[PDB]
Formats: C-alpha cells, structure tokens, sequence
C-alpha cells in the first residue's frame, strides 16, 4: 500500500459472498397510524375553471 | 349508513340495515321497528285486484 510515490492508506473489504460476521441489528420500522384517502369533489366547477 | 369521523373512515359500514335502530333504540327512539324500517304491505281480499 505505502508502496508507490506518497503511501496511501490499507483497507480491506470483504467480497459478498460472506462476512459472515459484522453487527446485524433488527430495525423495527414504524410510522402513524391511521392513513386515509378522501376524494374532495371541485365546489364552483365550470368549463373554464375548476376550484 | 356508513360515516367518517376524525381522519379514520369507514365506522358501522358493515352494521344490519336493522342494526342502526337497536343501538339507536339504545338511546330511546320509541318508534317500533316495523315503522322504522319502514314500509308496509297490506294484502286484499276479492277477485283480483293488486295488494
């Protein structure tokens, strides 16, 4: 790695086909309660504007 | 009858036709289910007229 002109820095990465190990957190995922779909028909439509 | 309060939508949408008068009943409507429906039939009696 420090071989070559100004010396970079070493890391090594496992390839995808195993780790097998590094820390495997459960994440629960959470949002509200309650979603809801309304559909508001136009007051004052027209046939050149719609409100 | 079928309604919507406070964001979630969809409340007694499953509810008896009758079901709403005896939770209603509950509250002392004092009318008579046969009156509440309400509708009646009431057949005759000679040749040959409708009902």
């Amino acid at each position: 790695m420090s071989n070559s002109a100004i010396p970079l820095n070493v890391v090594a990465v496992q390839e995808p086909r195993l780790e097998l190990n590094n820390e495997r957190t459960w994440v629960v995922v959470k949002g509200g309660q309650q979603v809801t779909y309304y559909p508001f028909p136009s007051t004052s439509f027209s046939s050149n504007q719609f409100n | 009858l079928n309604l919507t309060w406070n964001n979630q939508q969809g409340i007694l949408s499953g509810a008896s036709s009758q079901n709403l008068y005896d939770f209603s009943v509950q509250n002392g409507y004092n009318k008579t289910w046969s009156e509440f429906n309400g509708v009646t039939q009431q057949f005759n009696g000679v040749s040959g007229q409708p009902t």
